[PDB]
């Protein structure tokens, strides 16, 4: 056989029923993101003359 | 076997810096069993004497690599004996056709094998030049399909310290 990848010929036994040389590759991606931020402020006076 | 003339008045002053590989013309059975995922590569050369002083660079799987030489003079004017330095001795060496603006030819040589390669001085060749050199194939008795053709792109040079060989 010649691989179309790895560019070269092969010999094969008559072990294997078959020996294909198709290409495939899947790809699945997940990215999750998060980000929070939090500011506060409290003030009080008390007074008297 | 038979020795071809080198460029009449060659000068290393004036034929001097980069020539990016086009292709080699040879019989050699490592470019019909291993030569597939080939290297992109270039000539890169100084003046010192009659006698060039060369570089090539080349990528070696992804990294970048420099081979430095020495092309010492057989006491005629553009051809020289690669200084034979390790146990597969000696290589004749000659520049056969240019023009310093545009192309270069070179003729290499051992144990009575004759191999040639064509260079340009930037990305594109004429396929007029890419014709003589055919020619200078067809004068190495070679036939085009003992000319190998290598990587049109990805070309580097300004290796690391530890990616050039000193071979000198």
């Amino acid at each position: 056989v010649f691989s179309g990848d790895g560019k070269d010929f092969y010999r094969l036994s008559g072990n294997v029923l078959s020996y294909t040389f198709q290409v495939k590759i899947n790809n699945d991606f997940n990215y999750e993101f998060y980000n929070s931020t939090w500011s506060y402020v409290k003030h009080t006076s008390t007074e008297h003359t | 076997i038979s020795t071809i003339q080198p460029k009449a008045n060659f000068d290393a002053q004036q034929f001097a810096g980069t020539w990016l590989l086009v292709a080699v013309g040879s019989a050699c059975r490592f470019l019909q069993e291993q030569g597939h995922r080939a290297e992109a590569t270039t000539l890169h050369v100084a003046p010192q004497g009659t006698a060039m002083a060369v570089s090539t660079f080349r990528k070696l799987d992804g990294i970048c690599w420099q081979v430095r030489q020495l092309y010492g003079d057989t006491g005629v004017l553009g051809r020289f004996l690669l200084q034979a330095r390790d146990a597969r001795g000696a290589v004749h060496v000659v520049v056969a056709e240019t023009d310093y603006q545009s192309f270069a030819v070179l003729y290499l040589e051992r144990a009575g094998q004759l191999s040639v390669k064509l260079y340009a001085r930037s990305l594109p060749v004429s396929d007029s030049v890419l014709s003589g050199f055919e020619q200078r194939v067809q004068e190495a008795h070679l036939t085009e399909d003992q000319i190998f053709y290598f990587p049109k792109y990805g070309f580097c040079e300004a290796a690391d310290q530890f990616h050039v060989l000193d071979e000198v």
